[PDB]
């Protein structure tokens, strides 16, 4: 009788309503990232059900500001719940103090948002995941990842999705921390490539976006001419 | 703040918890009422006297208004709560319109709270049935009864408790326009219709009659004492 | 403004003027003073139109529920007090009012006067505006409970007329109406100006 | 800190048999220097229902958008457009729910009817409203509403038949006051619009006045 | 066990499906929309003969032009009752004009369903109603009838019957009905029925029955003009 | 605000074929006494918007960060639409006249160029929520001094170039420096094309003839 | 938000098991022991440490309340912190009303009064604390004694926490009315060393008095003398 | 949450409200309690409760509370509840004398009292009070008065009445040596005494196992006195005499 | 057998049964049809029998001048959320002088349905949309969901029996996009024939029409407004 309230430890002290919705994410499609020297890349294979969506709807990248990107994976609703949140956060923060928020703080107060959930009757935990990322002269490149539980850490390269296993482990072989960026990407479109499944999802869609020096500072979305070369090297590269 | 649904629907479209409010009220100590030409009477049955008490606190039979009045029957807790509420009312409408109460007007507003006590969150029903009389400006006489769901109707007579399935029997075949000419008629007509659903013999009732004057008169003892030596 | 009003034998008769002013300019020279409630209720229109025309609407409303609710009309008593109790809830906030209410109920002729204050008083004359005095000073020398229909008619008329002789915000045309048990009628619509010739020679 | 302007204009609408018409400058003002020289007052509501507003312009822009608001809400609700009787009733109870700061403009409604035919409603400040045949508003009305009493109402005069107002009687009289208007107001001059509420529709013309 | 709001593995709210069969057990009332009319009509169901039957009162007036018929609870009526009435008064303030029974029903059916036990309200309501509902009137556009349920589903009829038994006077109304009836024989097959299926016998005092047309008010009929028509058929 | 403090003067404003051109002086007065004298009193609100402010300069701040704000919300998400000179102007109109009556007003006489879609826009808002649109604009004691002059230019001829507009947007600037006890000899110039907004540094009327 | 029913309600007897489990476990707190002599009472309860590494100087559960009230406590010592914030705030606002200080009846009523608000409000549990309250005022000692339903009483010598049972057993045959607070304090400690099962210490144990100059509690230098003997 | 609900405010499936029927078998097992009224002024006389040597009687009385200078009462049940109820009670009639300037009649106050044990019965989602009370006063219009309210809420004016454990016995003694109308306080007494000592298990009575108060009019002025122990002992030696004597 | 009757509960599987069931309600309803060409987006529905003597119902209802929905569900959720989108949009033009984007419009219905999914005693909207509107970039057929997300479609049927539709749908979508108005109406009165079983065809007052477009406003078509539309279909 302890799986029905998140205000109920169980007799060995876990909370199984996040550990269920923790299953929620743990079986959904992959998005990837990739910190580099002069910024960050984002990747996600965003899955096509049926023919007659148009390609462009269910985007999982969003803009949470005009320096921050954003990769979810989960739930589509709680996700844009959760942007809606963030951008409330760097809106603000803005107004206070005059200039913009550092990705550090940003971090800190969304997970501070998502673990208030985790303690009440009233409420269910948020099931979904996501990954932030910016660039700033200041500090460079950065990326985190926050959990339903509401833990965020900093990584170099992260794999949230159901293919987290094989994704994180052919991205250790990578040495990123000399690339760079039109040096990544390709990588980014090998590796997505490669831990996708062609059996039981037969069409998928890629998506990319990056922030980093070459934008100045702004997150954007890869321009088109940059994903076609892409594509055609991770085919190149699989055989 | 307390918000829950006690009262709701069940299979077969039943509400089990007015159910039971009218399971509750069909408890108490029966009351009988008739409508005659011009005077009203009520007539209440007391199940043990205990003597020891007094009397003048534990009477079922109150006055609202200088010509309306009731009789109760279920759970004295609520029936008061219920008759202050209305006092209250008559007050207020004498105030803005400057006129007294119909006997109709004060049924609507007690049978409305009844039944706003069935669909609003956090309470019970309300435990109890009423039978209220009065005469009005024209001279006319009504006599009411209300229900812990919040629906009235108007009679010719009636009897609410326990026993009233054979009271109401009685009174179906012996009402006639003829035990109705006098009030000497009319309250032997009461008080033979409530003796033999009091099964203890004697008098074991109150009763209180209304005319045109002389409102809200309640038989004394002795008087009433007497009228039961006539009918025998 | 000029209105009066004055209980007989047979009901009651009420009149008015039509003029309306801002200042020492004429911007209207016909208006209705009379407001028609209800086939069997009327007021009556003095100091801010606006506020006038608002509440009364506002008791023709209520007095339609009521009837509604109850199965029956309400009294002259009763439309008074609804009346003068919506107006006291904004006692000191600067409206402008002091009308008449008059019909027939199951007690026979009503006649009553509301104010903005908040009193409410039956009478058997009254007479309200700035030609007041003027009226007045006609009615109480004309008038006789032992009166039938049409004296009652040319004691108003004359009123009036006397009244919009002598007042600078009152002119126009006066009109008459007439409320009997089997509710009211509209009697005339003379116009001033040609009471006068009539008044003469 | 004073919450109100005086801004001028004048409006004048006329109500025929068949036809219903509103005119008005085009001269915005404040003070003794001049805004605007192109600036309309008449607002079309549906196909038969023009209103016209003066005063202070401000509240002038909020009230028609307001209006413009409750015309779409009833439509919807209602399944079928608003009347001008409806309109004028609407308006009043608007005008009262803003009494102890309210608008300070001066509407003049106009339309035709269910039966066919011409509906000036005018109205003051706070609500109250009544069913004319013609009016006057604005800074020059107390020059131009003795003109229409002797032309439209036919008063004070005899010896004369005083048959109905064509519509070339009505817009040559609508030009001439105006003109005339113009040679004394220091409020009005710019140019004129008239709209003309028909059967058919809408129309819309334009005459010039002589400039400051 | 649930709350108030629960879905089924149907997708059917199980209090609105309870609310549902709450009326199978009303008596039966019958509306029927002619060209010079609509017609309502209702059994009165007495208990015993002690009690009064002129205090049985399941036809109300809604306005000069709009009438009601209920059946179910007829405690809960009444607040939709009062509401329509004030509805109804309210718009004639405003715009000077009468109301159309479409916006009428409309403006009813939109409180069904506004219950719940959480977040919902001061003073709020803890179940839905237990009342079907019938509007008959002229207006614009001529004779109307409309039903209402307790989902706060509202349609537009022509002949609709509800109550406990529905299934089978519509098996007679759907033979009936034309598209080229008069209020008269509509009249007069509304009490056929009614005596068909009935439990007592159709007398003058244990029935309803009123009328609204393009020329007069809502008007209800007698125990004089009622018993001729009776005895008449 | 109550009571303004810090305060600027006029600002200018003409369109031309094919853009609008503004601007104004850099200058904050202290009651008569020139304290500030290196503030930029023009703001861009976008790649096709410009906004120039009179008045209390707290106020100007408030609204520049809100107006900002604003923008960059709008564009985060790039859908593929972008608010508009008229879109701007309607919200400051609404925003304005929400706060004025509160009886707590923000006391400035904004206006708004811009240049979409193929052709121009020129705006005005005072503080009491009066909003119009014109050929020409002037605030403060521009209103009276150089208002003349433009309307005297564009009546002859109802177009300008570039070059033209320029010259005259100086020319008047030159009098305004001449006879406005508040004004001061350093102005910014600001223009809007198909290309984008340009603001142009501290400029001078050195052109001064002081013929005593 | 929280939830508005009651957790404590009557059962098929009429019992109110949440209290009397709240009485179970302030059955196995520590022994505390008081005593009302001729000019004073003492407090004296047993302050035992799990292990050496603990500071025995940073928490005290012998505490003042104002300059002439103390109390001790058995039970929960997170509640008893709660309770003793909640009754310096009490005394608190007595004084800024009366410019006099609280008498003890006072203080033990409104103390009682908010133990019996947690056995009846929505969702919460009731306290876990027994009190002994002790006091001097008017030139006179007082004693009492609150549990966790919120009845309190009046002794001259009571003792709680484990082996209470034989704890006053063997308090009532000493007991002397005429007894001094010098020779009090002796029978207060000889009624602790009954059931200790270890050695006394001048840490192991807390004492507090009070006479006509205020409440204090005794330090270890004091102690020690007093276990001399 | 619903799953936590215990649903203190409902009907059962035959018309009973559960918490208050065990309401009131709490309120079966306290200390007796019981009220006599006379020609001359009423009087209470509870039972102690609490005998251990070591406590304290610092208190005029245990289960007395003077609420006014015309009344008095006594409770049966859960102390912590009573306290409750003794405040309001005092907070009503001060109110009472502060609106009118003169004091409240006992009626009153009882009526004001059960309308609020009776709220916690309907609505809230509570716990009821476990207490029954005694009530004795004097005021204009009736003189001597007795009630006796339960924790459903509703009350009843008596002559002899008991609450407590084994009342039903002392009730059922007490109807057959009450008089109309005859006694006077002495009688009272003794009377109050000798059901005292049987209605309890105790071999014989002790005068301080019990607590006894009386009211009277004495020079247009109420007195509300308990009695002393040497008193109550006098009274307790005059009824072992007398019953001695007959057998 | 534990998690099937509140919102906030998770299955040991990551699921919510109150959202399914909630999902499984909008099945139900009577099959509608939706797509877009270059310049017109149109709405087609199938007003279902509900009794020999009932007029149908009202299945397509007007938002706004260039917005209009379709709906399959709870009717009186239906309209609650018709009216929140009227009010949106007009506010929008009070404040801006201006109409709505549909993406913005579909952006504030999603983010308002999913609050409910999250809280104690609270159950999901029962209802399914098809929105379809013309702004500066065109057409658009947006569809949404119980559970608050939503999806852009070039055309998306929703309803019992809609398998088929869909089918035909994908199967024909290959020239929506030049198609005329007339022809493009057509493509949508045979899919919609698609899913009515054997014994019943198409006849004139069990369909509805829905239409926006460039030069044109939403507008719906009546009982015998739809027979130039319906006369070729043999």
């Amino acid at each position: 009788g302890y799986d029905l309230s998140a205000s109920t430890f169980s007799p060995d002290g876990r909370v199984f309503q996040v550990e269920y919705a923790m299953k929620a994410v743990e079986n959904s499609s992959t998005a990837i990232g990739i910190r580099c020297k002069d910024g960050v890349v984002f990747g996600v294979e965003k899955l096509v059900l049926s023919k007659l969506y148009e390609e462009g709807s269910n985007k999982r990248l969003f803009n949470v500001d005009r320096h921050v990107g954003m990769a979810v994976a989960g739930l589509l609703a709680d996700a844009r719940s959760l942007a809606d949140i963030a951008r409330e956060e760097a809106s603000n923060f803005r107004s206070n103090f005059g200039y913009n928020i550092p990705l550090k703080h940003l971090a800190d107060r969304v997970a501070m948002y998502v673990h208030a959930y985790t303690l009440y009757s009233a409420v269910r935990p948020f099931g979904c995941s996501f990954m932030l990322g910016s660039y700033s002269v200041n500090d460079g490149a950065q990326l985190y990842m926050i959990d339903p539980s509401g833990v965020s850490y900093g990584y170099w390269g992260c794999a949230i999705g159901k293919a987290r296993q094989a994704a994180k482990t052919e991205i250790e072989k990578l040495q990123m921390k000399e690339m760079t960026c039109r040096d990544v990407v390709k990588e980014v479109a090998k590796i997505i490539y490669i831990v996708h499944d062609e059996v039981k999802d037969k069409a998928f869609e890629l998506e990319l976006s990056w922030v980093g020096e070459l934008t100045k500072g702004r997150h954007e979305i890869v321009p088109k001419d940059v994903r076609e070369e892409a594509e055609k090297y991770a085919k190149e590269s699989l055989k | 703040s307390y918000d829950r649904a006690i009262t709701v629907f069940s299979p077969d479209g039943h509400l089990f918890q007015v159910e039971y409010a009218q399971e509750a009220v069909k408890k108490g100590s029966t009351a009988v009422g008739v409508r005659g030409r011009d005077i009203v009477v009520l007539g209440v049955e007391k199940k043990s006297v205990a003597k020891l008490q007094d009397e003048r606190t534990v009477r079922k039979i109150c006055a609202l208004d200088d010509n309306v009045c009731m009789a109760f029957a279920g759970l004295t807790a609520d029936a008061r709560i219920v008759i202050n509420r209305a006092r209250v009312e008559c007050q207020s409408h004498r105030l803005t319109v400057g006129d007294p109460v119909t006997v109709e007007y004060i049924t609507r507003y007690i049978a409305s709270l009844k039944q706003r006590y069935t669909q609003s969150n956090g309470r019970r029903p309300f435990g109890i049935s009423a039978l209220i009389v009065g005469f009005d400006f024209d001279g006319t006489p009504r006599l009411y009864q209300t229900d812990p769901s919040g629906t009235y109707h108007a009679w010719k007579a009636n009897a609410i408790g326990r026993g009233a399935k054979s009271v109401r029997e009685f009174l179906e075949k012996n009402y006639t326009d003829d035990a109705i000419e006098t009030d000497d008629l009319t309250i032997k007509l009461v008080i033979k219709a409530l003796l033999e659903v009091v099964q203890s013999g004697g008098k074991n009732i109150e009763l209180a009659v209304m005319r045109r004057d002389q409102p809200l008169k309640i038989l004394s003892p002795e008087e009433i004492e007497k009228y039961v030596a006539e009918i025998e | 403004t000029t209105t009066l009003a004055f209980k007989f034998q047979h009901g009651v008769i009420v009149a008015a003027d039509s003029r309306a002013t801002a200042g020492p300019y004429i911007a209207s020279q016909t208006v209705k003073k009379v407001i028609e409630i209800n086939p069997y209720l009327l007021g009556t229109m003095a100091g801010g139109a606006a506020d006038c025309s608002f509440w009364e609407r506002l008791l023709a409303r209520q007095c339609r529920i009521y009837e509604l609710r109850n199965k029956e009309r309400i009294s002259v008593a009763a439309a008074s007090k609804l009346l003068a109790n919506m107006v006291y809830q904004y006692k000191g906030m600067g409206l402008s009012m002091g009308t008449m209410i008059c019909g027939w109920d199951k007690r026979g002729p009503g006649l009553y006067y509301v104010d903005s204050e908040g009193n409410r008083i039956s009478g058997t004359a009254f007479s309200v505006g700035s030609g007041s005095v003027y009226a007045f000073g006609v009615m109480d020398r004309g008038y006789s409970y032992d009166l039938q229909v049409e004296e009652a008619y040319d004691l108003a008329r004359r009123a009036i007329y006397q009244a919009t002789y002598r007042d600078a915000y009152s002119g126009g045309a006066v009109n008459l109406y007439h409320v009997r048990e089997d509710g009211w009628i509209r009697v005339s619509s003379d116009n001033v100006a040609d009471l006068h010739d009539k008044y003469t020679s | 800190f004073s919450p109100y302007a005086f801004n001028g204009g004048t409006v004048l609408a006329i109500a025929g048999e068949d036809f219903s018409i509103v005119a008005s400058d085009t001269r915005l003002s404040e003070g003794f220097s001049i805004h605007t020289r192109d600036s309309p007052k008449c607002y079309k509501l549906t196909d038969k229902t023009v209103i016209g507003c003066s005063g202070f312009h401000g509240d002038c822009l909020t009230l028609t958008k307001i209006i413009e608001a409750r015309l779409k809400m009833y439509k919807h609700s209602n399944n079928k457009a608003m009347t001008t009787g409806a309109i004028a009733a609407m308006l009043s109870t608007i005008l009262y729910s803003r009494r102890f700061f309210p608008y300070y403009v001066y509407n003049i409604i106009e339309g035709l009817d269910e039966e066919g035919k011409g509906a000036v409603y005018s109205f003051d400040p706070v609500g109250s409203y009544q069913r004319d045949s013609f009016k006057a508003g604005g800074s020059a009305s107390a020059m131009l509403q003795p003109l229409l009493d002797n032309q439209v109402g036919f008063k004070n005069m005899q010896n004369v038949e005083h048959v109905p107002l064509t519509l070339d009687r009505a817009m040559r009289l609508v030009k001439d006051v105006f003109i005339s208007a113009a040679e004394r107001d220091v409020y009005t001059g710019d140019a004129l619009r008239i709209c003309i509420v028909t059967k058919e529709g809408i129309r819309e013309e334009t005459v010039p006045l002589r400039k400051d | 066990d649930r709350g108030v709001n629960t879905f089924s593995p149907e997708g059917r709210l199980f209090q609105v499906e309870y609310a549902i069969e709450g009326h199978k057990l009303g008596s039966t009332a019958i509306g029927i929309q002619t060209s010079e009319g609509v017609c309502l009509a209702v059994e009165k169901r007495i208990t015993s003969p002690l009690m009064e039957p002129s205090s049985i009162e399941k036809i109300v007036e809604i306005d000069a032009h709009i009438g009601c018929a209920m059946s179910g609870l007829i405690a809960d009526a009444k607040t939709l009752i009062d509401k329509a009435r004030v509805e109804t008064q309210n718009h004639w303030f405003t715009y000077n004009e009468t109301m159309t029974v479409e916006s009428v029903t409309q403006a009813v059916s939109n409180l069904a369903l506004q219950f719940g036990e959480e977040d919902a309200d001061p003073g709020a309501m803890s179940r839905p109603f237990g009342v079907a509902l019938l509007f008959g009137g002229v207006d614009e556009k001529g004779p109307q009838l409309f039903h209402m349920d307790p989902s706060g589903t509202f349609v537009q009829c022509d002949a609709r019957a509800i109550g406990s038994a529905s299934e089978g006077a519509q098996s007679s109304l759907q033979e009936v009905y034309h598209k080229s009836t008069t209020l008269k024989e509509a009249i007069k097959s509304s009490l056929i029925i009614l005596k068909q299926v009935m439990e007592e016998k159709l007398n003058a005092t244990n029935i309803e029955l009123a009328t609204v047309q393009p020329g007069q008010n809502f008007h209800m009929f007698t125990k004089e003009e009622l018993e001729e028509v009776i005895k008449d058929i | 605000t109550q009571n303004p403090m810090v305060t600027g003067t006029s600002v200018l404003g003409v369109k031309f074929d094919c853009g609008v051109v503004i601007a104004a002086d850099m200058l904050g007065s202290y009651g008569s006494l020139a304290r500030f004298r290196n503030i930029s009193r023009i703001m861009r609100v976008n790649d096709s918007t410009m906004l120039g402010a009179s008045g209390d300069y707290a106020d100007f701040q408030y609204l520049k960060q809100v107006l900002g704000q604003m923008v960059i919300d709008e564009e985060l998400f790039g859908d593929g639409h972008s608010y508009s000179p008229r879109a701007i102007h309607s919200w400051l109109t609404r925003a304005m006249y929400s706060r004025r009556s509160k009886m707590n007003p923000l006391w400035n006489t904004k206006v708004i160029g811009g240049y979409a879609g193929g052709e121009s826009f020129l705006g005005y808002v005072d503080m009491l929520g009066v909003a119009y649109e014109a050929p020409s604009l002037a605030t403060g004691y521009g209103a009276y001094l150089a208002q003349p002059l433009l309307r005297e230019v564009l009546e002859k001829q109802p177009v300008l170039s570039q070059t033209e507009a320029r010259e005259l947007v100086e020319r008047c600037m030159r009098v305004l420096y001449y006879r406005d006890a508040r004004s001061y000899n350093r102005f910014q110039v600001a223009t809007v094309t198909e290309k984008g907004v340009e603001i142009e540094g501290p400029l001078s009327a050195q052109t001064n003839w002081d013929i005593a | 938000r929280g939830y508005s029913f009651s957790l404590t309600t009557f059962s098929p007897s009429g019992k109110l098991v949440q209290i009397e489990y709240a009485l179970a476990a302030v059955a196995g707190g520590a022994p505390s022991v008081g005593i009302k002599a001729a000019n004073g009472v003492v407090l004296a309860t047993e302050k035992k440490q799990k292990s050496i590494l603990y500071d025995e100087r940073s928490v005290h559960k012998v505490e003042p309340i104002t300059k002439h009230i103390g109390l001790v406590y058995s039970g929960m010592g997170p509640d008893y912190r709660v309770l003793v914030h909640r009754a310096r705030k009490l005394a608190q606002q007595y004084y800024l009303v009366y410019q006099e200080p609280i008498p003890t009846a006072q203080l033990v009523q409104r103390v009682a009064s908010v133990m019996q608000e947690y056995t009846q409000s929505g969702g919460v549990r009731p306290f876990g604390v027994s009190l002994l309250i002790c006091g001097w005022n008017e030139g006179r000692p007082y004693l009492f004694q609150s549990d966790p339903s919120g009845a309190y009483f009046a002794w001259k010598a009571t003792a709680m926490g484990k082996n209470y049972v034989n704890g006053k057993t063997f308090l009532e045959k000493r007991y002397n009315e005429d007894l001094e607070l010098e020779d009090a304090i002796h029978t207060a400690i000889l009624t602790l060393k009954e059931s200790f099962e270890g050695q006394m210490t001048e840490d192991n144990i807390e004492v507090g008095i009070c006479n006509e100059a205020g409440f204090r509690r005794l330090t270890p230098t004091e102690v020690r003398d007093y276990l001399a003997a | 949450s619903r799953r936590y609900d215990s649903r203190t405010t409902i009907f059962s499936p035959e018309g009973r409200l559960y918490q208050v029927e065990y309401a009131m078998e709490a309120i079966g097992h306290a200390g007796t309690c019981l009220g006599i009224l006379a020609n001359d002024g009423v009087l209470l006389a509870a039972e102690r409760r609490n005998i251990h040597k070591l406590l304290d009687e610092v208190f005029f009385s245990e289960k007395i509370y003077k609420l006014n200078e015309d009344m008095a009462c006594s409770v049966a049940g859960i102390t912590s509840d009573a306290n409750v109820l003794t405040n309001e009670l005092r907070l009503i009639a001060q109110r009472y004398l502060l609106q009118y300037q003169e004091p409240i009649p006992c009626e009153q106050l009882v009526t004001a009292l059960c309308d609020i044990k009776q709220a916690y019965t309907q609505f809230g989602g509570k716990r009821p009070f476990g207490v029954s009370l005694l009530y004795i006063g004097w005021d204009k219009h009736y003189g001597f008065q007795l009630y006796q309210s339960d924790p459903s809420g509703n009350y009843g004016g008596w002559k002899a009445t008991c609450i407590g454990n084994n009342s039903a016995a002392a009730v059922s003694m007490l109807k057959q040596d009450y008089k109309e109308g005859e006694m006077t306080l002495k009688s009272a007494l003794a009377l109050a005494v000798k059901v005292l000592n049987k209605t309890m298990d105790v071999s014989k009575l002790s005068a301080e196992k019990v607590e006894i108060a009386t009211l009277t009019r004495e020079n247009g002025k109420t007195v509300i006195r308990v009695l002393k122990q040497k008193e109550v002992e006098q009274l307790i030696k005059k009824h072992e005499e007398e019953e001695a004597k007959a057998e | 057998n534990q998690y099937d009757n509140d919102v906030t509960v998770w299955s040991p599987q990551g699921r919510i049964h109150q959202i399914e069931y909630a999902m499984e309600a909008v099945k139900q309803g009577s099959a509608t049809v939706g797509l877009k060409s270059k310049t017109h987006a149109v709405l087609v529905a199938l007003k279902r029998a509900q009794s020999e003597l009932a007029a149908h119902q009202k299945k397509i209802l007007h938002v706004d001048n260039h917005i209009g929905i379709s709906i399959a569900g709870l009717t009186a959720d239906a309209r609650l959320l018709c009216n929140f989108m009227r009010q949106e949009c007009l506010d929008s033009r009070f404040v801006f002088d201006r109409p709505l984007p549909v993406s913005r419009l579909v952006s504030l219905i999603g983010s308002k349905t999913q609050i409910p999914t999250q809280r104690y005693g609270r159950r999901p909207y029962g209802v399914g949309l098809l929105i379809a509107g013309y702004d500066d970039m065109g057409p658009h057929v947006f569809q949404t969901c119980p559970s608050a997300n939503y999806f852009d479609c070039r055309a998306m049927s929703i309803g019992a029996r809609s398998q088929s539709a869909r089918t035909y749908l994908e199967r024909h979508m290959s020239e929506f996009m030049q198609c005329n108005l007339d022809e493009l109406v057509k493509h949508g009165l045979r899919a919609l024939r698609e899913t009515l079983p054997a014994e019943q065809d198409l006849t004139t007052k069990n369909v509805s029409i829905g239409i926006v477009g460039k030069d044109l406003e939403f507008t719906i078509y009546d009982d015998d407004d739809v027979s130039p539309f319906l006369d070729g279909l043999e």
